[PDB]
């Protein structure tokens, strides 16, 4: 209906709006008339998407010159679909409530081979082969020599959209991802070529993050669309980490051997300008150097290209003319595909990254493999240390960024975390007529020992049998589905096998259903199919995995599904591969931060995420429980967010084993009667 | 605004003074009113009925073992499942109780369906010592339910009432094409677990038409089951649905008379000990069989054994009696003695049948809405 | 027939039935085990004559009552008396000794079972039911003629006051009846 905000109204398509919601409005709207970035926090992921849309397109209706493009940067494809069809019921509840059409165009962008439609290039599962497909089948030589029409295969969507599709716009009418699809097969025209043209001329667009974070395709995609937007990153509590991902590259045998196998091919292209080419034969060298020195690591960032300039004696100017040369050079080569040809790119971009960037950053090599260390394997990894680097580009180019997820609990940290300004730290809690979950921590366990995921107690036999005894009498009284997230893949097979060797995982199976949470995608997907349909009946079952596993967040686990959530210990990332330690480094001697602090906050980030999943909607509730007396303590009750520190009383904070499941037992009975809306 | 905050409640305004001893008149007002606080129906609810062929599934799992009530899930299950049995059959004459146990992920059928309820109670009493093991099978259970309630005249509801203990079933095919296969055959299907709600139940409920709960404590047991105990809704006319049943007279025997004739009881027969032959009982109308209990259908013949006096008791709900038209005493230009009781008129209104325009009190006017249920004065 | 005689075995009260219904010829041992698997103005006169009669009406208090007729009632409602007859079977539970009792009870499970045969096959649908009737009927007749005539003859011989055959002999004369009847309607069809 029609909210009054303290200054304008707001059509929302739901009559009845949660008090959540209203205060979020208030905030989002003080933050948009303050002109500055800021962090929000909200503990649904259903129902925030419609109300920032609906804030926005008031905010456009109110002030079309302070606001004129949006972004809504998410984490995957299934959050951009789903998004876009919210945005299209908004702007049907729009139209049948008001009755006219408005001139605002919304469009979905993603990878080529999402957005094409040749049948040649659908059927092969190469997506860095799609992208050289389609630049070789239509480029500028393409387009010269269509004007004697040259009788050869190619891609002739761009053919018709460059005469035709060129003049006509799109003005009004919202398209998806299948609508630009089905609008570019029956035009002819690629979607992907139309979503370039028609940017210019759009009131929203949405898309991931490799768009906006990697310098490589921001600048292409966004330069001079609107130099006042609005950019919101919703669902991104590990913004920090693909911040670091975005600039880091990794290097194996494999790499250099595909670069001298496809140099020898290079040549003989070129023997059928001259400042590359001999430029480019001998950098390889310098790299495989590491290859036959035995060191455990290296580290200079500064002192790596002193290095460089010393074995071949280059300068370092000609690497900044690396880059700029792959649009020029090889387009004049004419190079059939990209097979075979990424690992030259991505050398080219490693030289121009440690020639430019160098200040905060570390080069880091290792020969170490697994279950197979020192075989062959010195991998040199340009890992990055400081997440501030990919963010200023959108924050000197944006003026309100709104950094909004389900887990921000310590809104101090990440203002220092990367260079930020925040003016709201706001927090907001659901309310329901119920109590929708019941966190607990549980302690020691039946025997008074206590129950931590300690390093030193890993193998040790009291702590597993408890947690043996505690998914046993736990998995009797929580039905249909309990998902358990432990510390690594190593801990949770140690732990499964000394449970298999004692007469209690059968205990375990004869109630429950066992699934296990392995690396391969294929298996991983069909052990989760057949958790859902063990779990679809009365049979109920017990999904193991790892906090950090794709898994932990690829799926969701709505009501009905994975009613408790179980943590096996603080999930503690390894200290080991020499990663951490330099970013803990970094972060202690330029922005301040403890060792212990980040660490404890990074744990509790990703056990927040992994249990906050189990609650999706008004009507779903479920069981949160912390097997270990880590949690217990203060320093990593406030890490977890606000939403869930004000129903985790002090009075289950280290009780028992049994206590425990006399407490869930007594939720879960008190949760089945009917509630209204 | 709230309704509290505006201006305080004066209830006292209501009595008031004219003549300094008025306020009799106010209270034998108030004492009036204070009759007449029924609706004149004891039920008010389902005005009829229909025949039911009531399935009870029982898990037999560990689960019964445990004591949130006490003094274990079973006794008190089956205690309550004794009171809902004598209830049910207390308000259904002609309907048919079975009882199935679920256990080891398979299913026994305890009881035959039929309409005797000292046989139910007497199983259900000697259920009580068994042994929990193993897991509830809803499979199985049902599939028996459904193979005898298959063969049932469509006329008859037929409803399945299950007490799901355990949250895990084990199901040796798929469940849902058996859920499908039971609503092809409008077989209602109603669950009250203990634990928690399990989504297997709900849908089950959901696609077969009944209700899913989940026990709060005992006294939340009790109303469910008293809940159950309802007849649903029947429609106005479905079928040539009939049914040939006998009225056995109780006829006992007199060694006074030459026709003193023992007899062993049918029943009592399949008793280890000796039968009861007794003097006389009830005797089949079609075959002369003896029988000591009813309502029991015949084991020579097949014919039902029903009591008259049990049908004829809800025959009121058919005929409800019409309310009576309240007129003022002073307006009443006739005799001033109830037609009921005989007593003075001296209230200040006075009830009038329409159909034989006799008087009544507001006493016999309320004794004859609440329990005669019929008119006197048409009787005559 | 190793497996026929297995459950002979197992249940004797079936064996021994078996025994007194084929043995003796009274079934077949196929059709055994076949199963187991007012008036005119006078009225108005006399109302008013009554009318008349009540009309001059006087209390009484000698005619009501008379010390014989005290009597009377009393004996009539003294124990033993006629509306509080004592006897009614004084010790069946220890008279017709256990012995009769348990042959009592085993001709009243078969005649019982031959009923539920009996009472299964009507109504008759269809001619092949018409000789199965018969057949049971010639059946009921065999084990009659076999055991309840011995029966007879030793409560005679005993002289027991029970008459524990009536009430065999009430249902078999029932079944016989309805037979005829039923054979009577059949015959008045064909007309
Ligand atoms: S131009 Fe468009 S349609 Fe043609 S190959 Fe490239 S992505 Fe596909
Ligand atoms: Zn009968
Ligand atoms: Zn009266
Ligand atoms: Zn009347």
């Amino acid at each position: 209906m029609k909210l009054n905000v303290d200054g304008l109204l707001v059509y929302f398509p739901y009559d009845y709006i949660y008090p959540e919601q209203f205060s979020y409005m208030r905030e989002l709207k003080r933050t948009l008339d303050a002109k500055g970035h800021g962090v929000l926090e909200m503990p649904s992921g259903t129902g925030k998407t419609v109300s920032l849309l609906a804030l926005i397109m008031a905010y456009q209706r109110a002030y079309p010159l302070e606001v004129t493009k949006l972004i809504y940067c998410s984490r995957t494809v299934p959050e951009i679909e789903k998004v876009i069809e919210e945005l299209r019921k908004l702007l049907n509840f729009y139209e049948k409530q008001e009755g006219e059409k408005l001139p605002f165009l919304g469009l979905a962008l993603s990878s080529r081979k999402n957005l094409c439609i040749h049948p040649e290039v659908t059927p092969l599962r190469f997506g860095k082969d799609v992208d050289g497909k389609c630049h070789s089948l239509t480029a500028s030589y393409v387009r010269a020599q269509y004007q004697h029409d040259t009788s050869l295969p190619h891609c002739r969507f761009y053919e018709e959209f460059d005469a035709h599709g060129r003049e006509v716009p799109l003005p009004a009418g919202i398209y998806n991802l299948d609508d630009l699809k089905a609008l570019g097969r029956r035009q002819g025209w690629c979607p992907y070529f139309l979503a370039r043209y028609s940017i210019l001329h759009a009131n929203v667009v949405v898309y991931s993050y490799h768009y906006l974070l990697d310098p490589k395709i921001a600048d292409l995609v966004s330069k001079e669309l609107a130099r006042k937007a609005v950019v919101v990153f919703d669902e991104a509590h590990n913004i920090d980490n693909v911040c670091i991902d975005s600039m880091s590259v990794n290097l194996t045998r494999r790499t250099l051997d595909r670069c001298q196998g496809n140099l020898e091919t290079l040549q003989k292209t070129v023997l059928r300008a001259e400042h590359f080419l001999g430029f480019l034969r001998r950098l390889l060298e310098y790299v495989k150097w590491r290859l036959r020195v035995q060191h455990v690591v290296q580290e200079s960032p500064p002192a790596f290209l002193s290095g460089l300039a010393q074995r071949v004696c280059i300068q370092r100017k000609p690497l900044r003319f690396c880059a700029e040369r792959l649009r020029s050079l090889l387009h004049t080569l004419e190079i059939t595909d990209l097979a075979d040809f990424s690992p030259l790119t991505l050398l080219a971009n490693f030289a121009t990254l440690v020639s430019t960037y160098a200040k905060g950053f570390t080069i880091i090599i290792e020969p170490f493999d697994d279950r197979t260390p020192t075989i062959a394997n010195p991998i040199l990894h340009f890992s990055c240390m400081d997440a501030s680097l990919a963010i200023k580009p959108v924050f000197e180019r944006f003026q309100s960024v709104i950094i909004t997820s389900g887990t921000l609990s310590p809104l101090d940290i990440y203002p220092k975390i990367l260079d930020f300004h925040p003016v709201t730290m706001a927090t907001f809690t659901m309310t329901l007529a119920r109590v929708c979950l019941c966190p607990m921590i549980i302690g020691r366990g039946n025997d008074q020992v206590a129950i931590s995921s300690k390093f030193e107690t890993r193998e040790d036999i009291a702590v597993i049998r408890n947690y043996g005894n505690l998914l046993l009498e736990m998995s009797a009284v929580v039905p249909d589905g309990i998902v358990a997230f432990f510390t690594s893949y190593q801990y949770m097979e140690s732990t499964v096998a000394s449970w298999y060797e004692q007469g209690i995982l059968e205990n375990i199976q004869r109630n429950k259903l066992l699934f296990i949470e392995t690396q391969d995608g294929a298996e991983t997907s069909v052990a989760l199919e057949k958790y859902q349909e063990a779990c679809e009946n009365g049979r109920g079952a017990i999904l193991l995995s790892v906090a950090r596993g794709k898994v932990s967040e690829g799926i969701d686990f709505v009501h009905h599904y994975g009613r408790a959530v179980i943590m096996f210990g603080v999930p503690y990332v390894y200290t080991q591969s020499r990663i951490l330690k330099a970013r803990l480094e970094y972060l202690r001697d330029q922005f301040q931060i403890r060792e212990n602090d980040f660490l404890t906050f990074d744990a509790m980030r990703h056990a927040a995420q992994c249990v906050g999943r189990a609650i999706r909607g008004k009507t779903d509730y479920g069981l949160m429980v912390f097997a270990d007396k880590r949690f217990a303590r203060g320093d990593k009750r406030g890490k977890l967010p606000r939403w869930i520190q004000e129903h985790l009383t002090d009075a289950n904070l280290n009780l028992t084993v049994d206590e425990g499941v006399q407490v869930a037992k007594y939720f879960l009975r008190q949760m089945a009667q009917p509630f209204h809306r | 605004t709230k309704r509290w905050e505006g201006g305080y409640e004066r209830t006292w305004e209501i009595l008031k003074e004219d003549e300094s001893g008025s306020l009799k008149a106010t209270i034998e007002d108030i004492l009036f009113k204070a009759k007449r606080k029924r609706v004149f129906e004891h039920h008010g609810q389902v005005r009829l009925g229909m025949m039911r062929h009531l399935y009870v599934v029982v898990d037999g799992s560990r689960t019964m073992e445990d004591q949130d009530l006490k003094p274990n899930r079973l006794t008190c299950t089956l205690k309550l499942l004794e009171y809902f049995v004598e209830e049910y059959f207390d308000q259904n004459p002609i309907s048919q109780i079975g009882i199935i146990v679920t256990k080891s992920k398979r299913a026994e059928k305890l009881t035959e369906l039929s309409g005797n309820p000292r046989k139910h109670i007497t199983s259900l009493k000697k259920a009580v010592d068994m042994t929990c093991h193993g897991e509830p099978s809803l499979y199985n259970s049902l599939s028996i339910a459904m193979q005898t309630l298959k063969h049932m005249p469509g006329h008859t509801s037929r409803e399945v009432l299950i007490i799901f203990s355990s949250l895990t079933t084990c199901d040796p095919s798929n469940i849902y094409d058996l859920i499908k296969t039971l609503k092809a055959a409008k077989i209602r299907v109603s669950v009250i677990g203990l634990s928690a709600e399990v989504r297997v139940c709900t849908v089950l409920a959901r696609e077969t038409g009944g209700t899913y709960h989940v026990i709060l404590d005992e006294s939340h047991y009790k109303e469910l089951l008293t809940h159950h105990v309802s007849p649903p809704p029947a429609s106005s006319s479905s079928e040539c649905s009939l049914i040939r049943m006998g009225f056995p007279q109780h006829t006992i025997a007199s060694l006074s008379d030459q026709d003193a004739k023992p007899s062993f009881s049918m029943a009592h027969l399949d008793g280890n000990t000796e039968p009861g032959l007794t003097l006389g009982g009830y005797f089949c109308p079609q075959c002369r069989a003896k029988y000591c209990e009813l309502p029991v259908e015949c084991k020579i013949c097949g014919l039902t054994l029903v009591s008259a006096p049990h049908l004829a008791r809800s025959y009121h709900h058919l005929f409800p009696l019409d309310a009576f038209q309240e007129i003022p005493l002073e307006e009443y230009n006739g005799e001033r003695f109830c037609y009921g009781c005989q007593g003075e008129l001296k209230d200040q209104h006075v009830y009038v049948c329409a159909v034989c325009q006799n008087v009544f009190c507001v006493d016999c006017d309320v004794f004859v809405h609440d329990s005669l249920h019929c008119c006197p004065g048409c009787i005559h | 027939l190793e497996e026929k005689n297995r459950m002979l075995q197992e249940d004797p009260v079936l064996f021994q039935l078996y025994k007194d219904l084929v043995v003796s010829q009274v079934i077949s041992a196929e059709e055994f085990w076949a199963n187991r698997l007012a008036t005119s103005q006078d009225i108005i006169n006399s109302f008013q004559s009554i009318r008349q009669e009540m009309e001059a009406y006087t209390p009484k208090l000698t005619q009501v009552l008379s010390s014989s007729a005290a009597s009377s009632t009393i004996t009539a409602l003294s124990p033993g008396g006629a509306l509080m007859q004592g006897g009614t079977q004084q010790a069946i539970n220890q008279m017709v000794p256990n012995d009769i009792q348990s042959e009592l009870k085993h001709l009243y499970v078969a005649v019982g079972e031959l009923l539920r045969h009996f009472w299964s096959c009507f109504p008759v649908n269809t001619p092949f039911l018409e000789e199965k009737v018969v057949k049971m009927k010639s059946n009921l007749e065999r084990f009659q003629v076999t055991k309840l005539c011995p029966f007879q003859e030793k409560i005679r011989r005993q002289y027991l006051s029970t008459n524990l055959v009536s009430h065999i002999e009430e249902m078999l004369q029932t079944a016989y009846n309805k037979l005829h009847t039923w054979q009577s309607r059949r015959l008045m069809k064909k007309t």
